[PDB]
């Protein structure tokens, strides 16, 4: 309920209201920071494009940074942010930064472009960041990050009276054991992280499946 | 019964209703006991079993209402179509032709009878033919409710309009077979003599009752009919095609003044050769049930002239082999292939279909590979006799793709009559070739037309004519061989 | 086995089987599982999918050969079975042995443009794919993240028991002699779908029948 609500706040406030982050203060945010294991990584992402007000965006993953004939990265990305400044300051979603960070010279030409595109204000520098990633051993974007971006919090983590969110998102297994209680598997099992409750569908949904 | 559908002889039909009769399934027997017999033995049934008919119970089963009573209320309750065929397959119909291909609907979609009576309108803005064939359309939506029959369409009975009335009565003898209870109202009058409205009357009214029906008072009140000599074509077309399908599986045929007499008055004057080409459509159908018939010859002596009855000639060529070992007419079939007429090779090539459709294990051929398209047209009309396998769909592959309109709009037909999830995707293939006007309400034909009997054999053959003025439209909706 | 064949069942074969829990618990896996088994080839895995053709319409496709037959076809034939997956909704796709990774800078962008359209950017939850091989590890990850989000299982060293009875079966007419034992012919062989026991108990009893 409040991390849900320290990510919503930077996807969905940022373009319902424009006004009231100039006239509130220091500036619009900027986004947030999502790190660790993957337990149900990718799904309140989609969660966000369900969100979508007005146009759907382009999503760009990690993968498609590193390909052979070096030199062709630059210019994707440098096309998609082209994209961006054509299509009234698009949505840039990154997934799997890790596959390029945590610094092959033909890599540095993309990845340290990449903070010069980022970090630099020319296209532009206030849209929405965010990174989805799983290890946080990546060094060069723990020391160039407070340049631009900021809040970094827990990947999926909730409070005690959190879980009962990624519960009901986590609804979508096969089955407890009939269709009396969505509550009976959404507070019977407390204390659980975010990917925790990923070995608790994968092992104990294991024990579901290995119960004859 | 197979026997029977081979002999075509009246003692097998008592000798099984009495051993049938004494060996009490039952009402399945009674359908495909109706649909294995012919014209002949059901009238010669109908005259014995209306002397003795052993129980009341066949006339009672075996006359009518009994084909259809199992299977209407068990199609409309065992089948759940849904609405969004008409909603959308149904709304893209326009240009006051997919509205035509739209009473195609309105006709042959009939559980759900929401088209049926969607408001008004729809055939005020529609065209004459196209009255012809939405005043059929309700009669082609009432296969069953005899009594629902006459109070559905008693609207367009006798209305302001002539087509209206006149596809009104087209659809009173589409709506059933045995009532003959509507031939008086239109079947009396039947004098003009020049053009007024008891001639299109004449042509429903003709047309219907021979779908309804050796009967002789019909025929001399055809003598009138074909002795006014209208200048439209389906006076005669369903004159010839009507007293044809009365005709149909005689004994070994005749020769007499009726067929004689219109042979006679077709010779009178050399117009029109749509004439000539629909007339030797009835003469082989009074050409068919021969088993020794040396009616070819007769014809083959008396016909002799130029094209146009020596293509009637070669038309009793077609329906006189209608098939056995014979493999003469086979190489003679590869002689006269070659000849310069391009209609003899039309239809005397086009007998393919019919020649061999049992054996169909030889009749792929090289017809395809020639540059005589109008033979890929053969071909492309004797594939559409089968399930569709996946050899006729491959011919179906390259016959799809073409640039003249009717071949383009002759593929989605036999396209359509070979499959009545592989039946949308070569219409989507139809979707990726066009997006004429002629190929988009055939393709839509097609569309609702996806969801040895002469009564499937004869409306096709009669259908090759479809290259022409839309007259050809008002009969092409109200072919009952569609199942 | 039941177990891992009413997941898939329930799985691939969803819109056929006891419509109330589809829509009514608001689960909507349209992702399936993907399948992989040492052995694999498609004997337990075609064991799993024979559930599918009791009543359905099936899909058999098995190996990459027709698309690695052609000068440069490439994925048209797996665009011709999405079409006609497409068009056949309530059918079930099973893909087997796929070793096309393991001319080939050309497979990496076929195997790329199969994990684009198995996606579905643009289509809605239509029809299930059923990936099947017989090394997860030749396999790069590319395939796992967007097309694995479900369901994943692991299958165990194969089973002599079912092999042995059709060794059985297929040498119960046959005449073997007291010094032909049946654990080395079992214990030596391995990778074969089934097929190939068959093929060499054709070619066994063949070869056996030439001398009449």
């Amino acid at each position: 309920k409040e991390q849900i609500e320290k990510l919503r706040e930077v996807v969905e406030t940022p373009l319902l209201h424009p006004e009231r982050f100039v006239n509130l203060g220091i500036e619009p945010p900027k986004g947030v920071l999502l790190f660790g294991p993957p337990g149900t990584g990718k799904t309140l992402c989609a969660r966000a494009v369900a969100n979508r007000t007005d146009a759907c965006f382009i999503r760009v993953i990690g993968s498609e940074l590193v390909q052979k004939y070096v030199g062709e990265g630059a210019r994707m990305v440098r096309e998609l942010f082209e994209m961006a400044r054509t299509k009234k300051a698009c949505l840039i979603f990154f997934d799997e930064i890790d596959a390029i960070g945590g610094a092959d010279n033909e890599v540095q030409r993309t990845m340290l472009e990449l903070i010069n595109q980022l970090d630099g204000f020319d296209p532009r520098g206030n849209i929405k960041v965010l990174m989805a990633t799983n290890r946080p051993d990546t060094l060069d974007p723990a020391l160039m990050r407070p340049g631009r971006l900021d809040r970094k919090i827990e990947f999926s983590l909730p409070d005690l009276e959190g879980r009962t969110h990624i519960f009901k998102i986590h609804a979508r297994s096969m089955s407890v054991e009939r269709d009396i209680r969505f509550e009976l598997l959404a507070r019977l099992c407390p204390n659980s992280t975010g990917a925790e409750i990923r070995s608790v569908c994968t092992e104990a949904g294991m024990f579901a499946i290995r119960a004859r | 019964l197979r026997l029977a559908l081979m002999l075509n002889d009246m003692e097998l039909v008592e000798d099984i209703f009495t051993s049938c009769k004494d060996v009490v399934m039952l009402g399945r027997h009674g359908v495909f006991l109706e649909l294995s017999e012919d014209v002949e033995e059901y009238e010669d049934l109908t005259e014995i079993m209306s002397n003795v008919q052993l129980n009341s119970n066949f006339l009672a089963l075996a006359r009518e209402l009994d084909i259809m009573e199992p299977k209407v209320p068990d199609d409309i309750y065992k089948t759940h179509l849904e609405n969004n065929r008409f909603g959308g397959s149904g709304s893209q119909v326009d240009s006051a032709r997919m509205n035509l291909a739209s009473s195609f609907v309105n006709g042959f979609v009939n559980q759900d009878k929401l088209l049926t009576d969607d408001g008004n309108k729809w055939l005020y803005k529609n065209k004459d033919h196209g009255m012809l064939s939405a005043a059929a359309s309700l009669g082609m939506i009432l296969l069953w409710d005899v009594d629902g029959g006459l109070t559905q369409i008693d609207k367009y009975l006798y209305s302001s309009e002539d087509y209206i009335k006149s596809g009104a009565l087209l659809a009173c003898g589409i709506v059933n077979s045995g009532v003959r209870n509507e031939c008086d109202p239109a079947l009396a009058l039947l004098s003009d003599y020049v053009l007024h409205n008891s001639n299109t009357m004449r042509l429903g009214s003709i047309f219907g009752l021979g779908l309804a029906y050796n009967r002789e008072d019909v025929l001399t009140l055809l003598l009138p009919v074909m002795g006014d000599s209208k200048s439209s074509m389906e006076v005669a077309g369903v004159t010839a095609l009507a007293c044809g399908m009365i005709a149909v599986g005689s004994c070994n045929g005749d020769v007499t003044s009726t067929i004689l007499q219109t042979i006679m008055e077709k010779s009178e004057t050399e117009l029109k050769d749509t004439y000539a080409r629909w007339l030797p459509l009835g003469l082989g159908l009074n050409h068919l049930g021969k088993g020794e018939a040396i009616e070819a010859i007769l014809a083959a002596l008396e016909v002799v002239s130029e094209p146009f009855r020596s293509f009637a000639n070669t038309l009793v060529d077609v329906c006189a082999y209608a098939g056995s070992g014979n493999v003469l007419k086979v190489q003679q079939l590869l002689h006269i292939c070659s000849e310069h007429f391009d209609s003899k090779e039309k239809e005397e090539d086009k007998d393919k279909k019919e020649k061999k459709d049992k054996d169909k294990k030889e009749a792929p051929a090289d017809m395809g590979a020639h540059q005589g398209v109008a033979v890929l047209g053969i071909a492309l009309i004797a594939m559409g006799e089968e399930i569709g396998a996946e050899m006729a769909l491959r011919t179906f592959g390259h016959l799809l793709r073409y640039g003249e309109p009717t071949l383009r709009r002759a593929v989605p037909l036999a396209l359509a009559l070979i499959s009545v999830s592989h039946d949308a995707d070569p219409e989507v293939s139809y979707n990726s070739i066009f997006a004429a006007r002629l190929a988009a309400m055939l393709r839509q034909l097609a569309q609702y037309h996806a969801k040895k009997g002469t009564l499937t054999l004869c409306p096709y053959h009669s259908d090759r004519q479809l290259m022409s003025q839309v007259a050809v439209a008002g009969l092409l909706t109200v072919l009952v061989s569609f199942l | 086995l039941d177990n891992q064949i009413q997941e898939i069942k329930e799985s691939v074969e969803l819109p056929l089987t006891h419509p109330e829990y589809y829509e009514e618990m608001g689960i909507k896996p349209p992702k399936g599982v993907i399948l992989y088994g040492p052995p694999g080839t498609g004997k337990t895995l075609l064991a799993k999918a024979v559930a599918n053709q009791t009543s359905a319409t099936f899909l058999r496709v098995v190996g990459s050969e027709l698309i690695q037959k052609y000068l440069g076809d490439g994925p048209k034939l797996v665009r011709e079975l999405f079409r006609v997956a497409e068009e056949h909704a309530p059918s079930i796709v099973f893909i087997d042995e796929i070793d096309a990774i393991g001319g080939e800078r050309e497979i990496q962008r076929t195997m790329l443009e199969l994990l684009n359209q198995l996606d579905g950017f643009d289509s809605r939850g239509d029809v299930k794919v059923i990936m099947a091989t017989n090394r997860i590890e030749t396999l790069d990850p590319a395939l796992i993240r967007p097309g694995r989000i479900d369901r994943k299982i692991e299958f165990p060293l194969p089973d002599e028991k079912t092999k042995k009875r059709i060794f059985q079966i297929h040498t119960s007419r046959m005449t073997l002699a007291d010094d032909v034992t049946l654990d080395d012919l079992i214990m030596a062989k391995d990778d074969l779908s089934g097929a190939d026991i068959k093929a060499i108990c054709t070619e066994a009893g063949l070869m056996a029948l030439r001398e009449r």
